C-alpha cells in the first residue's frame, strides 16, 4: 500500500500510494508550470481518472501472483458435507436504469456579512437498479441445523469479443454481491435474502440539511436522538449493485458458494450482529468475521472446473440484466 | 463461331488450367496450329502475334507453375502480348486457336488473364459469359485450410464439401467485417471492374474506355463507403487513412496460399512502411502524393512541355483518376 503495518518500509517502500501521486502530477511532473495536485492525489477524485482503473489492475496483477501461487482447491477443500445446493433462482426481473438525485452546493459559495443564504442545489444522474430476491434451495442431511456462509458473485460468461470464459478466466473478473451468515435447518429449505440486504453495500448517505434538522429538533426540544438506524459511508452503493449491462440484456453467471458457517465464524459468533458492510468494510470497532481469505472459493487457480462442478455446495446459474434507458 | 460454340469453347479453354488440356481438338490445335501461318486473320496482319512469337522462340516468357502477378511489370507485358494478339484476331478461330496454342505455352496466371481481358474486350466476346474466377483458379480465394482438405479428398480419392471460415480469430475485431473483403463476388466485382477499365488501355487497342479515370475514382470510393458502412455496423470506428510516414496499424495474416509460388505472406500490426526494392523508397511516394495535391491545389496539371492543363473544369476529376491510378 504501503501501511505502517508494513515490516520493512526501508527495503519495499511504498508503491501504491507513491504511484497515486506519480500519476497524479503527470501534468507537471517537475513542477514548472505551478498546477495543484491531479484528482489521483485524493481518495475524493481518484476513481473520476480512467488511469486510476489501469493503476489498480497493475497493482491488482501484484496480488494475483500470489494467490494463483497456491494449490488449486482439491474437492475435500470445497466440500461443505452434507450441505448442497439445489438451485439458485431470482424473485423479480434484474434491470438497472438512472434516476436524479441531488445535493447540496451551499458550502461552496461564499456567505456575505449578514446577508441571507439561498438555496444552491446540484442535480446527478446516477445508476439504480430494481429490488429483488435470492431464492437459495439448499438440502441440509446433516442431522442437525448447521449454520453456513452464503457466498454470491456475479461473473461474466463471454468477454466483449463474445468468446465464452473458462472458469479460471472468469474467477478474477466475478464481483461480490453479498455475504451473509444463515443457520441452515435440517431437510430442504429455500433461503430467501434481498438485494437491498447485501452486506456489499450501503445506501445513499442523509443530506446534510436532514442531519441538521434532525439534530436541531433533538437539541432544541430536549430529546433524544436516534441515528442507529443509519447505516456506514463504507460500502459500494446500494444503487450500483448491480453492472449497468445493455439495453438489449446480457446474461451472467450468479455464483453461490455456501460454506461451513461454523468453521467461517469461529471466534467471531454466527448470532452476533455483524453489521450491513461487513464483506469489504469489515465490522466497526471488532474482528474481521469471516476467517476465510477475501474472494473465497474464487481465489485460487481453478484449472479443472471438474472440481467445482462435483462440490455439492456450489452451483452457478445464468441470470439476465436489462437496462433501462 | 456461334454463342454455344464459343462459349463451349472458353468452358474447355479454362478447364483444370493448371495441367496441358485434356480436349482432343484443343490438343490438335496446340500442336499443329501456327500463330505465323495466315496473317489475313489478323487486323494487323500478324504483328501482335510476331512479337510474342519471338518472345517465346527466345524464351523469354515465365515458364508455367509459376505465380503471376499483374503488378509485375515483365509479367504484365506478357500476359498483354497474348492479349493483344486475341485482341487482333478477325474471326473467332483465330481467337479460339490461338487461346489453345499460348496456353499450352504460356504461364497459366498469364493466359487466365490475357484471356479474360481478350473475351471481355474484343466484339468476338459478346454473348460469353466468363466462369468466376473463384472457380477457374480457386487458390486466390480460397484459405489454406479448404485447399488442404480439397488436396486431401483428391489425394484419396473421396468426394466432399468443406467450410471456409474467415481468417483469423474472435480476438481480432477486424474479423468482424471480414464478410466484406473476403466476399467471393465482391472480389469478382473487382477484378472484374479493372479488367473492364485497365490501367494498362491504350486506344490503339481499339476503342476507348469513357470517363475511366472519373469511375477510378467513383469504384473505389464506393467500396471506401461500403466497407465503412460494415464497420458502422459492427460497432467498430471508421477506417484511419493510410500515410506514408505513420504507422499501419492493422496486420494481417491471409491463411491463403498460391497453387504455385507458397503461402501469401503476412504483415504484422504496426509496422512503419519500409522501402522496397525494385518498386519504389518511401520517400518517392510522399513525392508523388505532394505532386499530385500541387496539381489539385494549383488547378491544372502540368504537362511534360510545362503547359498547365485546367482541372477547374467537370473533367478535372476524370484527368486526376488518370495522373492518380
Ligand atoms: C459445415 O456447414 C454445414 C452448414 O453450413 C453444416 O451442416 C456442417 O455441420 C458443417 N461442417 C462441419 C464439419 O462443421
Ligand atoms: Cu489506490
Ligand atoms: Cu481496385
Ligand atoms: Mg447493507
Ligand atoms: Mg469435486
Ligand atoms: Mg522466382
Ligand atoms: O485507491
Ligand atoms: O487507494
Amino acid at each position: 500500500e504501503s501501511s505502517m503495518y508494513s515490516p520493512n518500509a526501508q527495503y519495499y517502500g511504498s508503491l501504491h500510494n507513491t504511484a497515486h501521486v506519480m500519476l497524479g502530477r503527470q501534468g507537471d511532473p517537475h513542477g514548472k508550470f505551478n498546477l495543484p495536485p491531479g484528482v489521483m492525489e485524493h481518495f475524493e477524485t481518484a476513481t473520476r481518472d480512467p488511469s486510476f482503473f489501469r493503476l489498480h489492475k497493475y497493482m491488482d496483477n501484484i496480488f494475483k501472483k500470489h494467490t494463483d501461487s497456491f494449490p488449486p482447491y482439491t474437492h475435500d477443500d470445497l466440500e461443505f458435507a452434507g450441505m448442497a445446493v439445489d438451485g439458485v433462482a431470482i424473485d423479480g426481473e434484474l434491470i438497472t436504469f438512472f434516476d436524479e438525485f441531488q445535493y447540496s452546493l451551499i458550502n461552496a459559495v461564499d456567505s456575505g456579512e449578514s446577508i441571507e443564504d439561498v438555496e444552491i442545489n446540484a442535480r446527478v444522474h446516477r445508476l439504480n437498479h430494481k429490488e429483488f430476491t435470492y431464492k437459495i434451495t439448499v438440502s441440509n442431511s446433516i442431522g442437525s441445523d448447521h449454520l453456513a456462509t452464503f457466498r454470491i458473485f456475479l461473473c461474466p460468461i463471454e468477454d466483449n469479443n463474445g468468446i465464452t470464459l473458462t472458469l479460471d478466466k472468469a474467477r478474477w473478473l466475478c464481483i461480490e454481491l453479498d455475504k451473509f451468515f444463515q443457520k441452515v435447518p435440517s431437510g430442504t429449505h429455500t433461503i430467501h435474502r434481498s438485494s437491498k440486504d447485501s452486506s456489499v453495500t450501503v445506501p445513499d448517505m442523509p443530506s446534510f440539511h436532514s442531519l441538521k434538522e434532525q439534530a436541531d429538533n433533538a437539541v432544541n426540544g430536549g430529546h433524544d436522538l436516534d441515528l442507529s438506524a443509519y447505516e456506514r459511508s463504507c460500502g459500494i452503493p446500494d444503487r450500483m449493485l448491480l453492472p449497468k449491462s445493455k439495453p438489449e440484456g446480457m446474461e451472467f453467471n450468479l455464483f453461490v458458494a455456501v460454506t461451513d458457517g461454523v468453521k467461517d465464524t469461529e471466534g467471531h459468533n454466527g448470532d452476533h450482529d455483524h453489521g450491513g458492510t461487513h464483506a469489504q468494510c469489515g465490522v466497526h470497532g471488532e474482528a474481521y468475521p469471516d476467517n476465510r481469505p477475501l474472494g473465497y472459493p474464487l481465489e485460487r487457480r481453478i484449472p479443472d472446473e471438474r472440481v467445482f462442478d462435483g462440490v455439492p455446495n456450489i452451483k452457478h446459474v445464468v441470470v439476465k440484466i436489462v437496462h433501462h434507458p | 463461331s456461334s454463342t454455344a460454340h464459343k462459349q463451349q469453347n472458353i468452358n474447355h479453354l479454362l478447364d483444370k488450367i493448371y495441367e496441358d488440356t485434356k480436349y482432343p481438338d484443343l490438343q490438335e490445335i496446340a500442336k499443329n496450329f501456327n500463330p505465323l501461318g495466315d496473317t489475313s486473320m489478323y487486323n494487323d496482319q500478324g504483328a501482335a502475334a510476331e512479337v510474342l512469337m519471338k518472345e517465346l522462340n527466345d524464351h523469354r516468357l515465365l515458364e508455367q507453375h509459376h505465380w503471376y502477378s499483374l503488378f509485375n511489370a515483365r509479367q504484365r507485358e506478357e500476359a498483354l502480348m497474348l492479349f493483344a494478339v486475341l485482341n487482333q484476331c478477325k474471326v473467332w478461330h483465330c481467337f479460339r486457336n490461338n487461346a489453345a496454342y499460348f496456353r499450352e505455352q504460356m504461364n497459366e496466371g498469364e493466359f487466365v488473364y490475357a484471356l479474360y481481358v481478350g473475351v471481355i474486350h474484343s466484339k468476338l466476346g459478346d454473348g460469353i459469359v466468363l466462369p468466376p474466377l473463384y472457380e477457374i483458379t480457386p487458390h486466390m480465394f480460397t484459405n489454406s485450410e479448404v485447399i488442404d482438405k480439397a488436396y486431401s479428398a483428391k489425394m484419396t480419392q473421396k468426394a466432399g464439401t468443406f467450410n471456409v471460415s474467415f481468417t483469423g480469430t474472435k480476438k481480432n475485431k477486424e474479423q468482424r467485417v471480414a464478410y466484406f473483403g473476403e466476399d467471393i463476388g465482391m472480389n469478382i466485382h473487382h477484378v472484374t471492374w479493372h479488367m473492364d477499365f485497365p490501367f494498362w488501355w491504350q486506344d490503339s487497342y481499339g476503342n476507348h474506355l469513357d470517363r475511366k479515370g472519373e469511375l477510378f475514382f467513383w469504384v473505389h470510393h464506393q467500396l471506401t463507403a461500403r466497407f465503412d458502412f460494415e464497420r458502422l455496423s459492427n460497432w467498430l470506428d471508421p477506417v484511419d487513412e493510410l500515410h506514408w510516414d505513420r504507422i499501419i496499424r492493422e496486420g494481417f495474416a491471409p491463411l491463403t496460399s498460391y497453387k504455385y509460388g507458397g503461402e501469401f505472406p503476412v504483415r504484422p500490426d504496426n509496422i512503419h512502411f519500409e522501402d522496397v526494392d525494385g518498386v519504389a523508397h518511401v520517400h518517392d511516394m510522399e513525392i508523388t502524393e505532394n505532386r499530385i495535391y500541387e496539381a489539385i491545389d494549383h488547378g491544372y496539371i502540368t504537362a511534360t512541355d510545362g503547359h498547365t492543363i485546367d482541372i477547374r473544369q467537370p473533367k478535372g476529376i476524370e484527368l486526376l483518376g488518370d495522373i492518380i491510378e
